[PDB]
RNA sequence: AAACUCCAGUUGACACAAAAUAGACUACGAAAGUGGCUUUAACAUAUCUGAACACACAAUAGCUAAGACCCAAACUGGGAUUAGAUACCCCACUAUGCUUAGCCCUAAACCUCAACAGUUAAAUCAACAAAACUGCUCGCCAGAACACUACGAGCCACAGCUUAAAACUCAAA
């Protein structure tokens, strides 16, 4: 069997693992901005949705949901 | 089903001992059971020393209850085996006999 | 032709061998009988190459011997001293 | 055939009655279950 | 509800002379002094004589159907006790869906017998759904916000007309 | 620890042979398998490990058996030639 | 050498840990797994196939709460060795291995053989592995690396898991 190819797994998985303890803080970052950016696409599509159906607001007591914050 | 009951009764006289047989056959029948026949194996030294209810014992009475119960009986009466200070160990089995002796025809 | 072979069973099969226990029956309360598989000395069950059972008796005397032992009617490390002069059954020897 | 061996069975079995006569015949009697196997293949009855 | 504990056997029922013996011998030949498996057999017999048109043929659909569905009773009463038996759970699972095929076959070959069947085990036949997906969050949360727009402007025309 | 001593593992000397008697307990304790279990407990033997072993052993002594049974099979034919220079 | 000397030997009492021998057996379970004893429940389907996502499960490791703690032991100290030892050897002791209620969903999770049915006739047949094939169905694959990666989406997971590319490069792999 190919242990090149499973040693080429191994160096390039810890080469991986390395990258993402150096910039763990960066990327946490990242992600909570882009959770932050999806939320609003979300809401922006539930809004188009009410928007074209002729309400002028959102439905009576409906308050969109948080559903990607931890 | 049917049940033995294998009982190892403490090293007693036989007042106290029959007392004891007694007991545990009126609890077999509180809890429903029907007692076939009982049988006594004998007092003999055990095989190894036993410790129950805070005391030593080096011999012992063994004694066989086969009866018939309901399935729920027999969890009722291991804890009622459990408290009796008079029994040193007592184990229900299903009955050997009711196992099926299947026959065999020799080494293939 | 009358001479012909005809299909038959073969007549001449020996009856399939037995166990010395086949047939019998193996209860937990049977000391004497537990106590001719195991070692004298240390108690351990014999395997089927010492004892000669076949695979379902050998399962059923291991079987009655464990319940026997936890249950106190048996000795675990060694075998009882009355049963020292029974019938030798297994093929062991210690030039003793 | 089963039904009337059970029938006839139950005769002797123990009830609140006999429990004391039971349980003192019992105490005067002595089961063994012990019996020993040959290389032949024979019951040896202690 | 299960048969009462003085029920005899169903082996020992027809027996002749079995109502000419001892109360004792009663209680020995009854389901008081027998395993769950017994009174299993007891429910499916009563079953066939409720249900099917033969109870004698247990090769019907209808018979495999009645005898599935007193083991899963079975699976169900024993998953109650034992919550966390994952090996029982798969088995009540699997014979709920080898019910529920079977119910599908004789409804589409004997819709007399299936609503029989339906009607003496207390089952309430399903029909499958047509799509399997993941109902996450999002597409919750939307589906929930675009009934309520609907009912919104449902109550809108009907003010404007 | 619960049970009678003196009865378990115990061999008698014969005439004041005390090397006889301790090769013969010897003897006994490596025949029923006590021996190389206590030289085995001495280190925790892995489970994957055990399983490779139990099948080494195993394998090796049906073998081992079918090899001696072979040979001694073929050693029949080892006699005198019968048919020398012919 | 450290360590202990509230140490060591016999005897007696004494687990929420682990389950010699049997087992040279090859069984149960869908797989993962399952080898001390008793008892109660209990191991789907009288066509077959049928899912990364549906419904259920999934070794070891790991994360939350509480509890138990003999032994073992990442980590952490001490002793020794070494040019150095942030390892191997010795001692001690944690997380963890255990129970309860939730998660996490990964393995060389492999017989490295997809499920059912059928054949032993043909040149048997690249090679090796494990004799060679046929019918039918689902899943999957179309040079290497980039890549068990990036982005998107989903997830009780937040240094995580599933799915999973492209650009540049090469004549190989
Ligand atoms: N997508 C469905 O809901 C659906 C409904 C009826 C039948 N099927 C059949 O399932 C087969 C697979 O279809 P696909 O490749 O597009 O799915 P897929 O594998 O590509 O996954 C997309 C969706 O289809 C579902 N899916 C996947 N396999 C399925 C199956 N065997 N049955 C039902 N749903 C399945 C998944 O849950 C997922 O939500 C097709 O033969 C299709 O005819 C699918
Ligand atoms: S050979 Fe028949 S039971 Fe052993
Ligand atoms: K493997
Ligand atoms: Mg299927
Ligand atoms: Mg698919
Ligand atoms: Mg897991
Ligand atoms: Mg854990
Ligand atoms: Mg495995
Ligand atoms: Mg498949
Ligand atoms: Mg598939
Ligand atoms: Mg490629
Ligand atoms: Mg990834």
């Amino acid at each position: 069997k190919n242990v090149l190819k499973i040693r080429r797994r191994k160096m390039n998985h810890h080469k991986y693992r390395k990258l993402v303890k150096k910039t763990r803080f960066l990327r946490r970052k990242v992600q909570e901005g882009r959770l932050r950016r999806k939320q609003i696409k979300f809401e922006k599509d539930l809004r188009r949705i009410w928007l074209k159906a002729g309400l002028k607001e959102a439905p009576e007591g409906w308050q969109t949901p948080k559903i990607y914050l931890r | 089903p049917r049940y033995e009951l294998a009982l190892i009764l403490k090293a007693m006289q036989r007042p106290e001992t029959a007392a004891t047989l007694k007991r545990t056959i009126e609890a077999l029948m509180d809890r429903g059971a029907i007692v076939r026949d009982l049988e006594n194996l004998g007092e003999r030294a055990l095989p190894y020393r036993i410790s129950a209810h805070s005391q030593q014992h080096n011999r012992g009475g063994y004694f066989l209850v086969d009866f018939y119960a309901p399935t729920a009986a027999v969890e009722s009466m291991v804890e009622h085996l459990s408290r009796d200070i008079d029994v040193i160990r007592g184990n229900i089995v299903k009955h050997p006999l009711t196992q099926e002796l299947k026959e065999c025809e020799g080494i293939v | 032709n009358e001479d012909l072979p005809i299909s038959m069973e073969n007549p001449y099969k020996e009856p399939l061998k037995k166990c010395i226990l086949c047939g019998k029956h193996v209860d937990y309360k049977n000391v004497q009988l537990l106590s001719q598989f195991v070692s004298p000395f240390t108690g351990c069950i014999y395997g089927r190459h010492i004892t000669g059972l076949c695979g379902k008796k050998q399962k059923e005397i291991t079987k009655a011997i464990k319940r026997a032992q936890i249950m106190g009617f048996m000795p675990v490390t060694y075998k009882d001293p009355a049963y020292l002069k029974d019938p030798k059954v297994c093929n062991i020897r210690y030039r003793e | 055939r089963e039904v009337l061996q059970l029938q006839e069975e139950v005769k002797n079995f123990i009830t609140r009655e006999n429990l004391e006569a039971r349980v003192e015949a019992a105490l005067d009697s002595r089961k063994n279950y012990n019996w020993a196997i040959t290389r032949e293949g024979l019951v040896v009855r202690p | 509800d299960d048969p009462p504990p003085s029920t005899l056997l169903k082996d020992y029922q027809n027996v002749p002379g079995i109502e000419k013996v001892d109360d004792v011998v009663k209680r020995l030949l009854s389901l008081e002094m027998a395993n769950k498996k017994e009174m299993l057999k007891i429910k499916q017999e009563q079953f066939m004589k409720k249900i099917v048109a033969n109870p004698e043929d247990t090769r019907s659909l209808e018979a495999r159907i009645i005898a599935l569905s007193v083991k899963i009773r079975s699976y169900e009463e024993h998953l109650e006790k034992h919550r966390k038996d994952k090996a029982h759970k798969r088995y009540l699972l699997m014979s709920i869906d080898q019910r529920k095929k079977m119910l599908k076959n004789l409804r589409n070959t004997n819709y007399d017998v299936f609503e029989k069947i339906c009607w003496g085990l207390g089952i309430e036949y399903t029909f499958p759904p047509l799509y399997y997906r993941r109902a996450h969050r999002r597409f919750v949360t939307k589906k929930a916000l675009c009934i309520r727009v609907f009912q919104e402007t449902q109550k809108l025309k009907k003010r404007r007309r | 620890a619960k049970h009678l001593k003196f009865i378990a593992r115990t061999v008698m000397v014969q005439e004041g042979n005390v090397e006889s008697a301790y090769r013969t307990l010897n003897r006994i304790l490596t025949m029923d398998g006590l021996i190389e279990d206590i030289k085995h407990r001495r280190y925790y033997e892995k489970p994957c490990r055990r399983r490779q072993r139990e099948s080494y052993e195993r394998c090796r002594r049906i073998y081992n058996m079918e090899m001696a049974r072979k040979i001694n099979f073929l050693m029949r034919k080892n006699r005198a030639d019968p048919w020398q220079g012919c």
